[PDB]
């Protein structure tokens, strides 16, 4: 009774939607940059 | 000091009838009352 | 292999549909009110 | 002819969804935390 097969299936109908609206939503995502390493070399 | 204003849902707990119109009783001229059978009570919803 | 928990996942998903249509559909619910006790008295 | 009455309602609504998936899809936003002025001023 491996349930894993339909917990996979209803995780990726999920982010299907996720997809689906993502785009034409125009909510934009990974506006963020990792920044703090680089000012950090010239402190040390 | 706080003044927030609230548009949405509310939430609730068990109550009685009579515990929930005595609620109700300053709400209703701002409020949509809606009967909850499984709960035996009565749920607000507050507009602007 | 208790499944209740991904039972109510999907029900509380259903719910979280209906949820969202319900107060911008518009569709007005809870409009009655149960009067019948009211009148039952003064007739007893 | 003003029609951004029922552009804010298409929006609304689009929005709408959005709320409606983000938070039973466990899509986590807001993650990220402004940290850069924080070492900026012991660097000054």
């Amino acid at each position: 009774a491996a349930a894993l097969s339909e917990f996979t299936d209803q995780i990726t109908g999920r982010e299907g939607v996720l997809a689906s609206a993502a785009r034409l939503v125009l909510g934009q995502l990974g506006l963020d940059d990792p920044v703090n390493a680089l000012p950090a070399a010239p402190d040390s | 000091l706080v003044s927030v204003f609230l548009e949405k849902d509310f939430a609730f707990v068990v109550s009685s009838e009579a515990d929930a119109r005595a609620f109700v009783e300053f709400d209703p001229e701002h409020t949509v009352i809606r009967p909850v059978p499984d709960s035996t009570d009565w749920q607000v919803i507050r507009k602007a």
